[PDB]
RNA sequence: CUAUCUAGCGAAACCACAGCCAAGGGAACGGGCUUGGCAGAAUCAGCGGGGAAAGAAGACCCUGUUGAGCUUGACUCUAGU
RNA sequence: GUGAACAGCCUCUAGUUGAUAGAAUAAUGUAGAUAAGGGAAGUCGGCAAAAUAGAUCCGUAACUUCGGGAUAAGGAUUGGC
RNA sequence: CGUGGAGGUCAGUGACGAAGCCUAGACCGUAAGGUCGGGUCGAACGGCCUCUAGUGCAGAUCUUGGUGGUAGUAGCAAAUAUUCAAAUGAGAACUUUGAAGACUGAAGUGGGGAAAGGUUCCACGUCAACAGCAGUUGGACGUGGGUUAGUCGAUCCUAAGA
RNA sequence: AUAUUGGCGAGAGACCGAUAGCGAACAAGUACAGUGAUGGAAAGAUGAAAAGAACUUUGAAAAGAGAGUGAAAAAGUACGUGAAAUUGUUGAAAGGGAAGGGCAUUUGAUCAGACA
């Protein structure tokens, strides 16, 4: 799916904060919030070259 | 001038006491290994201040 | 019921098996080691103590900064607690395999107990909260018990 | 200070629940749902909260009407009685 | 509230008799995935937003 | 046992507050069957219960 | 009242491996190398020299053919009048 | 009730006796205090603490926008019957 | 050399136990890696000629999950303060009752209320979990009961405003 | 004649095979956070059949030990197999402020082959 991985809203903290500069999600409630995306490491990811 | 109980009118629709008793402490234990679950999946991402101020430049 | 390296025969020997107890691991690992090697009436007697404050049990490996007191003077040692949990805890397992063997049919002067290994459970969690509104884990440790006990012979 | 103790005075809400869409946003001083507009007569959709035209979509729930429409299709909207 | 709506005790109605656990005559259906209610929800824990 | 609710009801019937509701303790098995505020009118004249004193308030050195 | 000892409960920062020193050379100030001095289990309470301790991809400086707030008679434009 | 007073302290009605405890009494601490003679020599600096304190009577300067300064300063007094 | 899949092939291996995993047991290869025995375990999997790729990890202040030493350590020290006997119970420094000692000292630790919360109110049963110790107790868990208005309020009026 | 990631119904794939593939294989746009716009998860497998452990005994109880079912409890609802970190017991070995490693060999353990 083209949209694949990119479901997300996400934005890297940067420095300063003691994490990855990857981006990361945004919000509270779950375990979610906090978790990287938009990335070929990530899980909940996209992958590397999505096969067209 | 009572003939009902809870317990009686769940003793037709299978349950029992002793099986009450049984099945309430395994439900009881699985509700709350979710809630160890929970416990260790947001302890790592749930301190993670947005605009913590840092109160130290001296 | 599968057991630790048990060396010893399951013809006159018995057994029990706490589990998922709410007692400290490194508080009853001790307990268990204090005792390793000994006979039923010479080791009940010497829990019984414990509680009593005489006779206290000694802390070999996860002693770190505790105190030191002179009941470890009987085992060399000079760290030493007595931790009322696990002592009645594992108390409450020699009982049990005293009565399993009674039942058995082995005779209870000369039972000792040849293995006994603590083990470590799932940790049931909670949280505590700390300064500069942040979370940490307050959680526990617990512990499996495991305990065979057999008569001696030559 | 501006945080846990201003969080003491927060006992007076800007939002309650809407009639359209039932969840609290509607908002009183101005009477405006922020998730469908409750006095405009159209519901407030983007193409950009896509994650938004999803849970308040065709499907969403139950299509009372709309889940027959299919099954009247086939048999040609015929009417009257069924056979012998 | 103590002097509330109508529509406020109609939610706090549902979502009292939402407020129980799961049966035991559903955990012996032949194939039941349900173990035990995860829509649970008390006043200490989870505050619902009406 | 437990009788936090019968000294509940044994102040609310006689006015006074709760720390003037003396109790026998020798009649814990009978005043436990005390569910309701009727037979606790029974016991307070029974004298199973009392209405303990005011304590005193001396105003003779003012 | 703590600290300290005990029954119970029970985290965190931090962590390449870990932890005795002098001199030498070396990324020009070593915990490890080299030559020497030495060195005996397990340890408790304090301590604040040290671990170029921890905090945070330097908040002064410089570069970038990266930006922003602001000013003006810089360039090019503009609502209004 | 004391007192000028809804101050501070004590008490009646009413409520509570909840905050994890036990033993011992080492330093270093936090909080609260005292100090021989000297009295800011300490220190950037009287920072901190200390003294004065209430009420009555007497007596109250320079200056002044003539209204104030002013509780100025500086003295004695206070109980019980 | 190796990995996931595809076309051919060994009329391949296999519930008389395939794959996977453990194995300071053995063999081959310089090595990538391959083969064998033993134990576990329970259903599919290999060698050769070829095709194809989302194809091989020690790191990326890497992502998700999990576990450690630190450590039975720091620590659970503000709000004057608790004690005795009995009952219950398996078990009582912490429950209940009684006797004492104290405090909030009427701008209260009282009685009622507006917002807000939402059944926490009350009874009975009960302790696997929460009450950063314990717990027979509990705003905890399980099952039930409970809020009566011609006069109290909304309703009605209008204000700044919409 | 052309277009068509929407909707309804069909058929296939040199595709992914539960950290992958739609976020979601399951009571997922669910639980939950945020005043709100919005953000947004984790979580599949006992076995052929529940035959889910009758009964005895210890304990106050949970549970334990025998028993029994089952082809197997080394499948007991924390249930396919069940790896590593980490960890307990047993066994073996060594150990003066490091441990680990390379070459060579003694001592011990283990393997080797009949060359019958
Ligand atoms: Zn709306």
């Amino acid at each position: 799916s083209e949209k694949a991985g990119h479901q997300t809203s996400a934005e890297s903290w940067g420095t300063g904060r003691a994490v990855a500069r990857i981006p990361r999600v945004g919000g509270g409630g779950t375990g979610r919030s906090g978790q990287g995306a938009f990335g070929n490491m990530c899980r909940g990811g996209r992958m590397f070259a999505p096969t067209k | 001038r009572r003939t009902i109980t809870a317990a009686d009118r769940r003793m037709v629709s299978g349950v029992t006491e002793k099986q009450y008793k049984k099945g309430m402490k395994k439900m009881q234990q699985l509700e709350k290994n979710a809630i160890n679950t929970q416990i260790r999946r947001e302890i790592k991402r749930v301190n993670f201040q947005t605009h913590y101020r840092d109160e130290l430049l001296q | 019921a599968r057991y630790g390296a048990t060396s010893t025969n399951p013809a006159k020997s018995a057994s029990a098996r706490g589990s998922y107890l709410r007692v400290s691991f490194k508080n009853t690992r001790e307990t268990a080691q204090a005792i390793n090697g000994w006979e039923l009436t010479k080791a009940q007697k010497y829990l019984e103590q414990v509680l009593d404050h005489q006779r206290a049990i000694p802390f070999r490996r996860f002693n770190s900064s505790i105190g030191r007191t002179a009941q470890g003077k009987e085992f060399g040692v000079t760290k030493a607690r007595w931790p009322a949990k696990s002592v009645k805890f594992v108390q409450g397992l020699l009982q049990n395999a005293a009565a399993n063997a009674e039942a058995k049919g082995l005779d209870a002067t000369k039972l000792y107990v040849s293995h006994i290994q603590v083990n470590q459970a799932p940790k049931q969690r909670r949280r505590t909260y700390r300064a500069h509104g942040r979370i940490n884990k307050y959680e526990s440790s617990p512990s499996h018990i495991e305990l065979v006990v057999t008569e001696k012979e030559e | 200070g501006k945080g846990t103790p201003s969080f003491g005075k927060r006992h007076n809400k800007s939002h309650t629940l809407c009639n359209r869409c039932g969840r609290r946003s509607f908002h009183v001083q101005k009477k405006t749902c922020s998730s469908c507009g409750y006095p405009a007569a159209k519901t407030r959709s983007y193409n950009w909260g896509a994650k938004a035209k999803r849970r308040h979509t065709t499907g969403t729930g139950r299509m009372r009407y709309l889940k027959h429409v299919s099954r009247r299709f086939k048999n040609g909207f015929q009417t009257g009685s069924a056979s012998k | 509230a103590a002097q509330k709506s109508f529509r406020i005790k109609q939610k706090m109605a549902k979502a009292k008799k939402q407020n129980r656990p799961l049966p035991q005559w559903i955990r012996l259906r032949t194939n039941n995935t349900i173990r035990y209610n995860a829509k649970r929800r008390n006043w200490r824990r989870t505050k619902m937003n009406i | 046992a437990n009788l936090r609710t019968q000294k509940r009801l044994a102040a609310s019937v006689v006015g006074v507050g709760k720390r003037k509701v003396w109790l026998d303790p020798n009649e814990t098995s009978e005043i436990a069957q005390a569910n309701s505020r009727n037979a606790i009118r029974k016991l307070v004249k029974n004298g199973t219960i009392v209405k303990k004193a005011v304590t005193v308030h001396s105003k003779s050195r003012t």
